[PDB]
Order: C-alpha cells, then structure tokens, then sequence
C-alpha cells in the first residue's frame, strides 16, 4: 500500500543520471491521481454513479487498473525501471492534459503517450 | 464523572433495590429533583402498587405504569423528532409528547423551597397524577372522534395552565384538584362539537 | 471488547461516517438548489392554471347531458439522482386549458419526487450526525480510557512481582 | 398508457368527460374513489380543493399525481400552500 | 435474549420420538428469521419505517417476542403448543424464504 | 457560559441590604430568557429561521445582547452592583412584560424601565 509507505531517502537515488528524468514527477503524479481515484470509487458507493463526473469515472478506473496491473506485479515478475516508468505513464494516459498538473508541459510532451 | 460502572455503585447496586440516579443535564435544565426516570428504578414498585391499589381502592398501579408507558414512549418519540423533526408525528403522537410534557413539570418536577410544593400527600398525589391522565385520555378520544391535534390544544388553553398549578393546590383544598377532572370532559366534548 | 483491534477498525469507521455525512449533506444542498428553480416554476404554474381554470368553469355555468354523452385516445428521466416523469397527451376554453393543467401535473409531481428524495436524503444526515458519529466517538474515547486504565494496573502489579 | 380522472362537483368537472376522464362526483366516498383510481393505475387525478380539503390523509399517502383544481367557486388556497409548505422545510426559508 | 443463548446438549434429546420430528428444522428457521427481523427492526427505528421483505421480517420479530418469548413466569407450554406456535409465526414469511427447512416438512406442516 | 455555571451560596449575598432588593427575580429571569434564547438560536441553526414564532426571534435577539453587551464587559472594566442590575433591567425590557412570568408585579412596576 503505497499511500502509507515511505521512502525518506528517495530524493538522493532518482532523475536523471540515476534514474530518468521523469522519475519524480510521475510518482508525484501517480500518488495522487491514486488518492483521487480512491476517493472517486468511495463517491459512487456513497452517492450512486449519478454524482460521478466523465473525470471522476476516469479517476475511479485508474485506481483499479493501478493496483490490478501497476501494483500486482506477481512475487516472480523482475520489472526494470524503465518498464516501470513506462507503464506508469500508460495508466497516466488515462487522464486528460489538464489534469496531470504536478508535471511540467516539458516532459508531459516528451513522455505522454 | 458520573459514571455509573466504578466498584461503590456497583457494588451497592448489587445489594440494595432502589437506585435515584441524578442527572446532571436536568440539575442544569433546572428539573429538580434531578432524577433520571428512565434509568432509576425502585424493585419495590410491583409489591408498593399492591398496597397502594389496596389501601387507596383505586387503580394506582395501573396508573403508575400507564405513567410510565407514556415517559418511556416519550423517549423513543424524541428520537424521532430529533431525525425527521416534531412537525412529521401524528396527531396521535403529538398528544403523547404534549401528555408526557405535563407529566414531567406538572408532577415530577418539585419545588423543595416552597411551602407548598415541598411536601404532597399521598392523596394529593393520586389527584394530581389523575387528572393529567385524564387529560390525555379525554384528548385520545377526541383524536379518535376526528378532531385534530392543535384544535384540541388551542382550546384547552385554559384548563392546561390550571393542570400546571395544582401542585401549589392546599392539602385541605384537594377538591380543587380533582373537580379538574370534570372541566377536561366538558371542555373537550365541546371542541368536538 | 476494548482491544485495541476494535479501536483501530472503530477509528476507520468513524473517518468514514465523517466522509460519508459530508458527501449525503452536499447531495441534500445539491437538491436543494434545483428544487428551488423547479418549485417556483410550480408556484407560477399553478397561480395562472387556478386563475384560467376557474374563469373557465364560470364561464360554462353562465340537452345538455343529451349532448355530453356520446375522444379517446409518463416516461422516465433522472434529475441528478431522481426519477422524474415526462407527461405528453366555454368547450373551446377547456379544451384550451389541457395542455396547461398536464404541464401543472408533470411539475407538481416532479416538485413532490424532488421533495422526498430531500426528506429521505435528510434523515440519513441526520442518523449519521446525531447517532452514528456520536455513538462512535463514544466508544472510541471509552476504550481508549479502559485500555490505558489496565495497562497502569499492569506495571503496578508487574512491580509487586517483582519484589516476591 | 393511463387514465386521468376527476373528482369536484357535478357543476365545475362535467365537461371534462368530453374528453374521456373518468368523471366523479363526504370524506368516506371521495377516500373510496381516490383509493380505487390509485389501484387501478390512473396516471393522473384531478381533484377540486373542497373535496380535498375532506381526504387529506389519502392524498398524503400517494404524494397517480393527485392534483388539486378549483370548482367555479374558487379554491381555499390548499394547492399552493402545499407548495409553500413543502418550501419551508426543504429551503428552510420562504 | 435467544440470540445469545444455546444449549450443547439440544440436538440428541429433540426430534421425532423424543419432541416431535420438526424441532430441528423450525428451530433453525425461528433463528434465523428473528436475527433477520431483529436486524430489520433497528434500522426502521434508525432509517424510517419505510425492504418490502424486510418488512415482514421487522413484523415477525415483533410477534415473536411479544408472544413467543413473552408467557409469563407461571406459563407451563407443552412441546407441541410451543412447536405449533412457532409455525404460527413461521407462516408469516414467504414460503420461499424458508431455506432452512427441506419440502416434506414444509409440505406437512 | 452562564449556563453551566452556577454558585451554591449566592442566596446568602444577595438582596435587600447586601446588593438591592431586585436581585433574585431578574437573575432568576435574566437566566430562564437567555437559555430559552440560546434555544431558539439552535433551532435557527437546525431546521432555518422560518421555523421561529416571532417571540422565538425575539428571544434569539436577546441571547444576542445578552451576550454582547451584558456577559461581555470587558477585562478592565469595573462595574458596581448597582450598574449590573440596571443594565439587567434593560436587557428584561426587550421582552414583553407578559413574558417576565418569573417576577411579581409589584418588582415590575418599580423597575422596569
């Protein structure tokens, strides 16, 4: 569960020449499309599917698809980083230009699919 | 704190068979005595209604228990009003509330400083308790007969705030006291009409 | 009863209640909003219907049932979350009367489902703030007391041990 | 497809069976009509406030939409008090 | 209260030739039906009075206490005035509902 | 909070001769108008201010003064005995005097302004 886990020292071991570039902007990106997704999926239980918005519907489904296919890897499933990175911008793809604001239109452009 | 569940209560509670349980939310409403008439309780009640059937030859304890019925009823009804609100009760229960209200500062709320309401007798007891069931009973009838609920309030006025006295009624006037009784039926019977 | 299994789950309870009551409180002003434009539209409707149906029933009471005797001839849409009906179909005045008085029903009727869904939407609010929430918060303090209490007895005879 | 039926005095609601409604004319019989048109599935029912004001308890039970009309004489003001009343408790102000 | 009560010792001195051949069955049925209807009536005293189901269910609870459990303390039942009432009350559920008991019984009683 | 305040003896320091003979009833009275105030308060809050009788704004309006102008005195500011029931006086003056049930009459027409 990402959301209560932590990393202290994980501004020191990412970006570029360590990583990539984009590593810090799309886990920004991604915990908190997470957050948003979870909250939208809560809403639909609480309110009906009548109050969800078309970006709140999107919210809900990257939630799912993040813990079903981001998150549950398998316990034999070796993922490079770059494989991870690339599928974190396949699920932030899900989302309009418009939401995804913690990244810069500079690697939005370089990297979004 | 209040709180009834540390070892001295608990423990008297275990061998004795009646329990005054003060409250502090009624010392602050100024309802005094400040005991709680749902949550006290007297073991003595059943073999007390006999006797007082017995030596008064009316139906006390039948009384006593309607009472009873009528502030239990209360609570479960107040429940209600806090959720949906008072305006969505039914004529029916409406009156109850209105009967359980008297019951409540008519009766059980006592002045220990006045002369007169410091102390009641055990006859005037019954009379006072009498004529606020006979109230309700009167008004229950009405409600059955197809009056509504407020016609019978507005036009009863009168006859309520004499309920509400008889408290501070001299023991050796207690016949002012029970002819209550008799200006509920009239007055009743002829909002009905 | 007091473990500290029920405090944790109990605490979870309680955030959501909390969420729970904010999101059934926005609906409720959400409904709210849009009864308001609908129940004003109903108030002109029926003042003018009330006006033009009564000035035509005066006017048919200034053979008769010979010629009276010998014409026959709802769909459902949501307004966010409730189901509201859609209605589609001096003798020349009542005749002109109907499309209006079928229109007074159509939002009548609206205005009445709007209102119990208001109502319906209200005592859950209610059941969450006056009961739920408060019975939570109870309970939560009462373990948290109970529990701290045990563990001071604990160490108190965890002592006396000690020196035997 | 459903029926519309009308119930008021003989005087204001007689033309509306030009039309086809089901046209009706004390609290005990006008309770027995609203009750049967309900069960037989009428879509709406049109009602003059003076027999309203003799079944209210009926009409609060199914708020067919029951719709109060008024006879040639006028109404008492039910229709619209309804409507402020309902405005009070779901707005909380006028 | 029945909910919380039990008896270990219930299953091999009940049954045809001991009480009579429905005890198991209805037993099981009057459980369940008043944790049900139990359950319906705290949420109509939380919810509103108004499932249509569960409705019946909060109507069963209701008799079952008030008349079932409710004899008074000088009230000697025999087995089968107790059985017999139980299906009573059984009777006012849906035969549908009655997935406790298999279709001889159901069919005779 | 006057509410749940309270003081057991003050019996004992009030009256004729100890403050002014006007003590007791408009204590009694100021504190039954500011509890049955503050209620209807609550209620505006609960259910809206079309839910209030006049008289019920009326109360809601005195809590209100009572409050700002009796209660609130300020923490250098020193008034006499004299000066609390007088303004006490003013505040019961908002009130119909058919609603000041818990004062005889003969205190009334003295003081009352």
């Amino acid at each position: 569960d990402v959301l209560p886990s932590l990393s202290r020292l994980k501004d020191k071991g990412t970006g570029a020449g360590k990583t990539r570039e984009d590593h810090a902007a799309t886990m920004n990106q991604l915990f908190a499309a997470y957050a948003q997704g979870k909250q939208a999926k809560e809403l639909a239980v609480v309110l009906g599917e009548s109050a969800l918005s078309d970006i709140d519907k999107i919210y809900a489904k990257f939630a799912e698809r993040f813990e079903n296919e981001y998150v549950n890897q398998g316990f034999y499933t070796n993922r490079t980083i770059t494989e991870t990175l690339d599928l974190g911008w396949e699920l932030l793809a899900m989302l309009p230009r418009t939401e995804l604001k913690r990244i810069k239109d500079d690697l939005l452009d370089k990297y979004l699919p | 704190g209040g709180d009834i569940s540390e070892p001295v209560t608990q423990n008297t509670l275990r061998v004795v068979k009646v329990f005054w349980g003060l409250d502090s939310s009624l010392a602050q409403k100024r309802h005094f005595p400040s005991i709680n008439w749902i949550q006290s309780y007297s073991l003595y009640s059943t073999e007390v209604g006999r006797y007082m059937d017995q030596i008064l030859q009316q139906d006390w304890s039948d009384m006593v228990t309607e009472g009873m019925r009528i502030l239990q009823e209360e609570e479960q009804l107040n429940e209600i009003v806090r959720l949906v609100g008072i305006d969505s009760l039914s004529d029916n229960d409406r009156l109850t509330l209105e009967v359980a209200k008297s019951i409540r500062e008519d009766y059980l709320q006592q002045n220990a400083f006045d002369d007169v309401d410091t102390f009641t007798s055990r006859e005037k007891q019954f009379n006072m308790l009498k004529v606020i069931l006979t109230f309700g009973k009167e008004a229950r009838k009405a409600l059955s007969l197809g009056a509504y609920f407020n016609e019978i309030m507005e036009g009863t006025v009168a006859v309520r705030e004499r309920i509400s006295r008889s408290k501070y009624i001299p023991e050796e006037e207690l016949a002012k006291i029970s002819s209550i009784n008799e200006e509920i039926k009239e007055t009743i019977q002829l909002i009905v009409s | 009863n007091p473990t500290r299994m029920e405090l944790t789950r109990l605490k979870k309870q309680l955030t959501t209640a909390t969420r729970g009551h904010k999101l059934l409180k926005d609906k409720q002003d959400e409904l709210m909003r849009q009864f308001i434009l609908l129940i004003r539209k109903n108030n002109e409707l029926r003042q003018a219907i009330e006006k033009e149906t009564q000035t035509a029933m005066k006017d048919f009471v200034l053979f008769i049932d010979e010629l009276l005797a010998l014409e026959n001839v709802v769909v459902e849409k949501n307004i966010m979350s409730v189901k509201v009906p859609l209605m589609n179909f001096s003798i020349d005045g009542f005749t002109q009367l109907l499309p209006k008085l079928l229109k007074l029903a159509e939002v009548e009727k609206t205005c009445q489902l709007m209102a119990e869904e208001i109502e319906k939407t209200r005592r859950r609010v209610n059941a969450l703030e006056y009961m739920t929430i408060p019975q939570l918060e109870e309970t939560i303090y009462y373990i948290k007391m109970k529990l701290e209490e045990n563990e001071r007895a604990e160490v108190t005879r965890l002592i006396k041990v000690k020196n035997m | 497809t459903y029926k519309i039926g009308v119930v008021g005095d003989k005087d204001s609601v007689s033309p509306f069976r030009l039309f086809g409604f089901d046209v009706q004319h004390t609290k005990t019989e006008i309770r027995k009509t609203i009750d049967e048109m309900a069960k037989n599935e009428y879509g709406v029912i049109y009602i003059t406030e003076q027999c309203a004001n003799l079944v209210p308890e009926t009409i609060e039970r199914y708020k067919p939409a029951i719709i109060l009309i008024p006879s040639h004489q006028g109404t008492l003001g039910i229709g619209l008090e309804e409507i402020q009343n309902s405005v009070e408790k779901a707005v909380g102000q006028n």
